């Protein structure tokens, strides 16, 4: 999708 | 009152300009104050030299991984995380300067600055200031990124500090 994470990039 | 902050960015090599950030540090003064700390490399560590390592256009920016160069790492000025201080300040457009996380209460110095509402952020990711100049600069970031987030360019924050 569309998240700004840290390490497990998600949908 | 509230800090200002400054990164000037390449792309391989070529400067692109400058980004002036004001940091909300009379809604998230602790939030406020790891980035300004961060900017000035004034803990010994900090963006100088680091890149955005993850651009998606119509979406945001990504950057502040300073020790690991690649979305899994950084660390603030309090240790490898702190809490989410509040969810006062809202994603209400492109400009917005939120951080980046992996959950709750994980913030370090990853960060993101938006090129449109991310509303869906809201209460998910600390909210801590916006552009005030070099908005065309964001917009030439943008440009070197794609879908997956690969940039097409090494887009580096070749220097940052304080201006107020």
């Amino acid at each position: 999708x569309l998240l700004v994470t840290a390490g497990l990039v998600l949908a | 009152g509230n800090p200002l902050v400054y990164l000037d960015v390449d792309a391989n090599g070529k400067p692109l300009g400058r980004v002036v950030l004001e940091l909300k540090a009379d809604v998230v003064p602790k939030t406020a104050e790891n980035f300004r700390a961060l900017c000035t490399g004034e803990k010994g560590f900090g963006y100088k030299g680091s890149t955005f390592h993850r651009v998606i256009p119509s979406f945001m920016c990504q950057a502040g991984d300073f020790t690991n160069h690649n979305g899994t790492g950084g660390k603030s000025i309090y240790g490898s995380r702190f809490p989410d201080e509040n969810f006062t300040l809202k994603h209400v457009g492109p400009g917005v300067l939120s951080m980046a996380n992996a959950g709750p209460n994980t913030n370090g110095s990853q960060f993101f600055i938006c090129t449109i509402k991310t509303d869906w952020l809201d209460g998910k990711h600390v909210v801590f200031g916006h552009v005030i100049e070099g908005m065309d600069v964001v917009k030439k970031i943008e440009s070197f990124g794609s879908k997956s987030g690969r940039t097409s360019k090494k887009i580096v924050i070749t220097d940052c500090g304080q201006l107020s």
